[PDB]
């Protein structure tokens, strides 16, 4: 109720799953105490991920997002994480959605279970599992947990999680109604904070070759850079549709 | 909605033998139904079926699937209708709920509006909910037979007047939403049944380059679409439908098509000779009576001068074991009287000395065609014939996909002259044709998805006629790497837009 | 039985997201595992396998069918041992409860009694009552992956000394029948899953006459067996497993098998001439590294003189289209350096003038024999080769039934002299490599059903390494007709008598 | 208050006609007594007449529909007068009015008494 709104002010569709109880399981696993901090809790943060702009040139059988649960969800925990291992997980996800009163459109969020295939996610995989579906317009954040359902009693930090997943698939494609050729292509960046029971359960080195760190590239200038297909600086970085924009050049190209 | 009813699970409980509870967990969940994705366009006259459905567990995964172990059901579903419309979008749409035992020759807009409706609108913010109670005629529907039932008809009405803007003109794309309530729950347990009225269509998982070709018997080579090309052909061989009948000529074999087996007759030679009479019947041992086959099981169904094997018991100069040219027109060309309609094809022998041949039952395999054309062969003296349709209307921006091969021939005028088209290979024909799957709408959406690297490569629709269309907006041939293997989603209706190929 | 448990489902009740209810009346059912049916015979020494049944959703139909809608399960399961044995007959029997992750490699008499048993007897006259309780290490069993879990072991144990009369020895016929007990609840609803490892194989309805032969491009004509032949061939087209994996040179596809695609050579003619050179590739597009395939997919596995079409873009005199004869000896007299193991095939032309021919990419269809045997072509010089494993070992009363076809060759001795033999044809290998099942035993009833009359013409075992047995006493041919459905019925062991075939 | 609104969500402006006694005074006139259904009743139902689109293209003196009271208002009343004769009338009518936000203009109905002229309005 803060601005003048023809949107829909509020979400809340009681997605129904029984609440884990974690970290509660864990404790007389791992032979430490570790709690995290009483401020990264209660902040909305950024996650490192998921940042997805709809637009109107998408199928309604298509993913905008697929949110692995685990500590790379934001800077702090995907921070903390390259120290210890092993985590149990809750999170409160807010989705951001945005675009006028002018835009329509539904999105499922979908908190698929970890043992489920990574394959097909199709339309009507919506009401198998525990979903919320949302207006594009809506104004305010989206909250929705982000729960696990393991097996276990923690998640190793390295690549042994296999935990519960957020799908969200456009179930409605974004028509406009406005009459201008004006690109609404709405641009959503969700955000997770830890919820009153993720921790860590055992501490190791940090080692700085961890899966999910920040990653980054080299702060010289672009002009202040080898040319890796010539021996030459660069003379000026640039687009061109005009040439053919799939070369088949072999030197300068590495998978990140 | 005007309804008032008071019971729908305690009148079948006496006579039921034992009614089963589900778990109160698929009551919570609203998982969308199969066929009930509508989409209001702006240049839509009012009075049109966004969408008619019915009854049943086949409603929801959970409930088709928990379907095949009872004998049947009762009980009440409930519908989440949602909308995909905010604000400056005004246009009521009204879900009529018609009883069963209506009949479904027309709906018009003073129709709908005359059952125990709901009368729902475009700008709508809240979801809409709506219960669909079955009115039985009996005490429990039967869950392996399909049966009137309530069905949900929804049609708009005061049609979508809204702003549109550049090159997209404004959809509100609908969906339904079904839950059965507490009324809904199965009846007496019966565990065996594999296959049900409720399975979907599954499309194996073979590659299209290693299937066999279901008009010619070569290894699919290419698989391409042309615009160029015409768009409705009449084939025989490879039509099938997504409910196992097949039409026309084809076999359920990648070694019977383009064969046929026969009792032969060599006669004639007084000077110029050289021609046999094959009376055909049928590849497995069988008779031969003209029905509505066209011809013989798996005849071969072009228009070329085709050579044949045989299999010779020659008594003179050799064993029963000689194979020769056989050159057999196929085509328009009704030199000798053609006719495997009535079971009497004739094919010049050899450009040979005299004559030594014995008469026998002969299976004619092909080896080489001279000239190609795709158009149908002279099954009975160029009169007609009992043939299978040609491949129905599209949408109009769409053309089917075919799977090429290349037959070997004579034509010392140029190579690889020709290459033979067909839609639904014989490891489909043969996967349809041997599950007989049941059929809700009349398409059926894939997605053509590569194995290494699970790139969307194209969606395409297969329509329950038996070929797969494709929405490419051009004129000139693209082809398609042969290694992606078909996958469905659900099934679409018939006037769906799937999305494009670049 | 000491194992004294507490709680079994409520310690995975947190860590769930959501536990779910079956229905209270499949707790109240015994219904029979799939793999459980023994038969204790006098002639039986004491400290064999009689079952070794794990826990699982793969214990009932029931559960079974429900568990490809949730994401795993927890609980206790419960089993009724039932014998069929009356009084005179002494003998016990134990039936051990071994924990997961115990090692399967010997368990003889003194291993059985050191579990938490229960040492029951063939004298019992009420069922057997006994709780098969999952010793967890995780908190919940995931159900699309095969887990350690506990599993019931039976052996007998002082073993069955009772008096026989004449010519049929008293089996003590066992079985279990399993239920699940009030712990069992399984956890998260996922509903799309379409291919589960509890789904049952199938085999479908089509028609062994209306199917293509896996060894040679032919309909199936017949459908028999022989004592007189070698019951032990070494076949390497449709070889398959019921898994799915292929085993040598199987295609799938029906017009693959018994041809090549190659690039062809044509080099020399000196007054003698007429040679071809094929380097073998792939039927669909791809290259050849020599692996364990023993040959290209598709390769022709049988000794001959196989004469062969092909495609040639001749220049002179003709268009780019003329076949020919292709005399290529496949069988064992190397004459010319034969070797499709590294993909090298030599082929004389034609009884021509000179020579006049174009190399190229060819695929090399088959048409004809001369002298067939049933024994392996050279396919590396006559040295060794990766070759897939002779068909396995019988029960001594059991000879593999084999599916003729009838190639077309040059005899000039004899008409229909040799016929081609196959188990599990085309339409069986492209379903099995297909659909690719997960397999719990190691051999798999059927049952022979004709369509328009439901008599049971043969029961038939198909042993997971891909081919169907059947227990025929004689040394005499016979057939059967080829109208029947293969139709399965459960997983039975591997030393299962199966009745007769008169 | 379903959808979000820049429009007017209600109107009720009390048009002022005494209450008609129909059906209390006809029942001594004929011979029989004649319910119709109770399910007839309390379910709207689309008029077989007056489907009316108001375009820009008019004059603000131009009549949009003239629906005479009569059972040729639903096709469940012109469906049962196929039998009848005679009727003693009451209706509740709803227009349903569209268009979005961006839309503009009035229009009155008028319950015309009978004995009033077809000519000008």
């Amino acid at each position: 109720a803060s601005g003048q709104d023809l949107v829909p002010t509020a979400v809340e569709q009681a997605v129904p799953i029984q609440p884990v109880a974690g970290a509660a399981l864990a404790a007389p696993a791992a032979g430490q105490i570790n709690q995290i901090d009483p401020w990264i809790f209660q902040n909305f943060v950024q996650c490192p991920l998921g940042e997805f702009s709809i637009s109107p040139r998408n199928t309604p059988g298509e993913i905008l997002f697929d949110l692995a649960l685990g500590p790379g969800l934001n800077p702090y925990l995907a921070h903390l994480s390259a120290m210890y291992t092993g985590w149990v997980g809750n999170m409160e996800v807010q989705l951001v959605l945005a675009g006028n009163a002018f835009t329509a459109g539904k999105v499922v969020v979908a908190l698929v279970p970890p043992y489920f295939p990574k394959g097909s996610l199709t339309t009507a995989q919506i009401t198998c599992f525990p979903h919320v579906m949302c207006d594009v317009r809506t104004l305010e954040p989206i909250q929705l947990p982000l729960l696990d359902v393991r097996r276990v009693l923690w998640h190793a930090t390295q690549d042994q999680e296999e935990s519960m997943r957020l799908v969200c698939m456009l179930y409605t494609p974004l028509r406009t109604n406005s009459p201008g050729d004006e690109s609404f292509v709405v641009s959503g960046r969700l955000l997770s904070k830890p919820a009153a029971d993720f921790n860590f359960v055992y501490l190791t080195p940090p080692i700085e070759r961890t899966i999910y760190r920040m990653v980054d590239l080299p702060v010289l200038q672009p002009r202040l850079c080898t040319h890796a297909r010539w021996p030459a600086p660069i003379y000026g970085l640039l687009v061109d549709p005009s040439l053919p924009s799939n070369p088949q050049w072999q030197n300068g190209r590495v998978h990140v | 909605v005007p309804i008032q009813p008071v019971a729908g699970a305690a009148l079948a409980a006496p006579a039921a033998g034992q009614i089963n509870q589900i778990d109160p967990w698929i009551f919570q969940n609203f998982v969308q139904c199969p066929l009930g994705e509508f989409s209001i366009s702006p240049r839509n006259t009012p009075g049109e079926i966004l969408f008619d459905l019915a009854l049943g567990p086949g409603l929801n995964p959970y409930l088709a699937h928990l379907s095949a172990m009872y004998t049947g059901w009762v009980g009440n579903m409930e519908v989440q209708l949602v909308l995909a419309g905010n604000a400056f979008t005004a246009g009521k749409v009204v879900v009529a709920l018609v009883p069963p035992y209506f009949p479904k020759g027309s709906l018009t807009t003073a129709q709908i509006t005359c059952f125990p409706h709901v009368m729902c609108d475009v700008r709508t913010l809240e979801p809409i909910q709506l219960p669909l109670l079955d009115v039985r005629r009996v005490l429990w529907h039967a869950t392996q037979d399909q049966e009137e039932s309530m069905r949900l008809v929804c049609m708009l009405y005061t049609p979508l007047r809204t702003n549109s803007p550049g090159d997209e003109s404004f959809v509100v794309s609908g969906r339904l939403l079904s839950k059965p309530a507490a009324d809904f729950n199965f009846v007496y347990l019966t565990p065996p049944i594999e296959r049900t009225i409720y399975r979907m269509v599954d499309l194996p998982v073979l590659q299209p380059r290693l299937c066999t070709h279901a008009r010619w018997p070569a290894p699919i080579y290419g698989l391409l679409v042309d615009p160029s090309l015409p768009s409705n052909p009449q084939w025989q061989n490879g039509r099938v439908h997504v409910d196992g009948t097949l039409l026309g000529t084809t076999p359920v074999s990648g070694s019977w098509v383009s064969c046929f087996a026969a009792e032969a007759a060599y006669e004639f030679q007084s000077g110029i000779g050289e021609v046999a009479t094959f009376t055909l019947i049928e590849q497995d041992g069988s008779a031969y009576v003209p029905g509505d086959r066209a011809a013989p099981l798996g005849y071969p169904d072009f228009s070329g001068q085709l050579e044949i094997e045989v299999q010779t018991e020659t008594t003179k100069k050799g064993e029963k074991l000689k194979v020769t040219t056989f050159e057999m027109i196929l085509g328009p060309t009704t030199n000798v009287d053609q006719v495997p309609y009535q079971g009497r094809v004739y094919a010049s022998l050899t450009a040979a000395a005299s004559l030594d041949l014995v008469d026998g039952r002969v299976r004619a395999v092909p080896r080489s065609v001279y000239g190609f054309q795709d158009v149908v062969p002279e099954y009975n003296d160029g009169l007609l014939v009992p043939l299978a349709p040609p491949i129905g209307p599209f949408l109009p921006g769409e053309v089917l996909l075919r799977f090429r091969t290349y037959m070997r021939q004579i034509d010392s005028t140029d190579a690889a002259a020709e290459a033979i088209d067909c839609a639904l290979p014989q490891e489909f024909v043969s996967w349809f044709a041997s599950n007989a799957f049941t059929v809700q709408s009349e398409a059926l959406l894939l997605r053509y998805r590569n194995t290494l690297t699970g790139q969307l490569l194209f969606e395409c629709k297969l329509y329950s006629e038996g070929y797969i269309a494709l929405s490419y907006s051009g004129s000139g041939p693209l082809t398609f790497p042969t290694d992606g293997f078909f996958e469905v989603v659900s099934w679409v209706p018939r006037l769906y837009q799937l999305a494009s190929v670049g």
